[PDB]
């Protein structure tokens, strides 16, 4: 498990920029 | 609380450091430049900073040990610092490494902080080399109305050296990166160290409730023969006239106590309108022999990052001891999960010491109590995005019309990033933005200009869509 993987996941799908 | 304001500096630093000495460096700066420097020491400043910086407020400069700074940088809250190599060469390379995060320097190192054993030479002319001898020493001292040892049991910084001695660690480092799946208290060594602490308490050689104030008062009044503390404590001991020494921490199972070493560092708030002033102050006033001396005269920094002044300080045996304990310890990781680690260990130690949990139960819950802290590291602020938006829409007005030949996609703000006019068929790219802490700013965002001078639309909703998926993949 790497340091960015613990964070809540920011949406990057459709309906984002 | 003094407010952020162009043409002045506001500095936060912990109330156990020489904040009045730092303010004197500020007065020298103001004398030369006309720029006022205000130094404050709010409680829990290391917890407060991200939330106030997230809305564009907070101090221009924040001082803390480097272990907090990765969390702040991952949230986009710290300015990159950019000292020249000549300046970098004035500080020890290990101190710069403590403040290097995702490839960037994110603070200026100031002091190298390690705990030492502090002892009353009149009660105890030959301090114990081992933790294991302390119970018998306490028995001997209690017959004289004294005790062997009192130190802060409420903050895990102070108990950590014993826990780490025979195998405790925060996170495994391997293949160039930390593995955060386990906190390193799930080993026999960590358990043995915490068990030794708990046993001291069960056997009445220490009291679970002892904190920084209680321990300090007892040592400085000559009631206890030893304490464990850092160099910031030395001023008050000088005032008390106890005849004290500063020495290597005791060993445990033959292994050195292994303090977690902090590099007291100064970060620049990403939101500051005074970044250049802050750089000038830190490089050219504070990080000089005269600047550090002014702070040191208020409360000792201990060992420092600046080579020229450290070489002078290390003539003092107390400083040589601080460095010996530092070299027998471990530099803290700077990763965002360090705060989670500390919160978990805090609870485990208080719970085990007090008998609220067994040692085994307390260390088991440290794993899940650490993980419980992870979502709270998601602190974000809108300022960078909004500055980038404003810049984008301005630049789209001012740039001359496209002078290439053929169909192309128009200049546009996609919501997070700015794009120029792009030829048909080109996959444009730029670095991922640092708005969200699950984003890696060394990864790339792509935006496809299709065959007709039309930007790519996501097929799920047929809306123009830049591709941020590599920013937080895996
Ligand atoms: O107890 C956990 C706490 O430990 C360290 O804080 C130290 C700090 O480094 C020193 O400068 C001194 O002020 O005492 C503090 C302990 O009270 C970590 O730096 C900190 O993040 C952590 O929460
Ligand atoms: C692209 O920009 C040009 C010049 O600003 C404008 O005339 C044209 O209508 C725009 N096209 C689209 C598809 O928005
Ligand atoms: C976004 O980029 C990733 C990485 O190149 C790629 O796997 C994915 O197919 C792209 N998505 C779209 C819809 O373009």
């Amino acid at each position: 498990l790497h340091k960015l993987q613990t964070y809540p996941r920011t949406n990057t799908g459709s309906g984002t920029p | 609380m003094a407010k952020i304001e162009e043409g002045k500096l506001v500095i936060w630093i912990n109330g156990d450091k020489g904040y009045n000495g730092l303010a004197e460096v500020g007065k020298k700066f103001e004398k030369d430049t006309g720029i006022k420097v205000t130094v404050e020491h709010p409680d829990k400043l290391e917890e407060k900073f991200p939330q106030v910086a997230a809305t564009g407020d907070g101090p221009d400069i924040i001082f803390w040990a480097h272990d907090r700074f990765g969390g702040y940088a991952q949230s986009g809250l710290l300015a990159e610092i950019t000292p020249d190599k000549a300046f970098q060469d004035k500080l020890y390379p290990f101190t710069w490494d403590a403040v290097r995060y995702n490839g960037k320097l994110i603070a200026y190192p100031i002091a190298v902080e390690a705990l030492s054993l502090i002892y009353n030479k009149d009660l105890l002319p030959n301090p114990p080399k081992t933790w294991e001898e302390i119970p018998a020493l306490d028995k001997e001292l209690k017959a004289k109305g004294k005790s062997a040892l009192m130190f802060n049991l409420q903050e895990p910084y102070f108990t950590w050296p014993l826990i780490a001695a025979d195998g405790g660690y925060a996170f495994k480092y391997e293949n160039g990166k930390y593995d955060i799946k386990d906190v390193g208290v799930d080993n026999a060594g960590a358990k043995a160290g915490l068990t030794f602490l708990v046993d001291l308490i069960k056997n009445k050689h220490m009291n679970a409730d002892t904190d920084y104030s209680i321990a300090e008062a007892a040592f400085n009044k000559g009631e206890t023969a030893m304490t464990i503390n850092g160099p910031w404590a030395w001023s008050n001991i000088d005032t008390s006239k106890v005849n004290y020494g500063v020495t290597v921490l005791p060993t445990f199972k033959g292994q050195p106590s292994k303090p977690f070493v902090g590099v007291l560092s100064a970060g620049i708030n990403a939101a500051s309108p005074n970044k250049e002033l802050a750089k000038e102050f830190l490089e050219n006033y504070l990080l000089t022999d005269e600047g550090l001396e002014a702070v040191n005269k208020d409360k000792p920094l201990g060992a420092v990052a600046l080579k020229s002044y450290e070489e002078e300080l290390a003539k003092d045996p107390r400083i040589a001891a601080t460095m010996e304990n530092a070299q027998k310890g471990e530099i803290m990781p700077n990763i965002p999960q360090m705060s989670a680690f500390w919160y978990a260990v805090r609870t485990a130690v208080i719970n085990a010491a007090s008998g609220r949990q067994t040692v085994d139960e307390a260390l088991k819950d440290a794993q899940t109590n650490a993980a419980a802290e992870f979502p709270f590291l998601y602190v974000v602020g809108r300022k960078k995005m909004m500055d980038a938006q404003y810049k984008c829409y301005d630049r789209m007005q001012q740039l001359p019309a496209y002078q290439g030949e053929g169909p192309y996609c128009n200049r546009t703000w996609d919501g997070w990033l700015c794009w120029d006019d792009t030829p048909a068929g080109v996959l444009s790219y730029q670095f991922c933005p640092d708005y969200f802490p699950d984003f890696d700013p060394s990864e790339k965002v792509t935006k496809y200009c299709d065959e007709k001078g039309v930007w790519f639309k996501h097929p799920e909703n047929n809306r123009t869509w830049s591709n941020y998926t590599m920013c937080n993949a895996f």
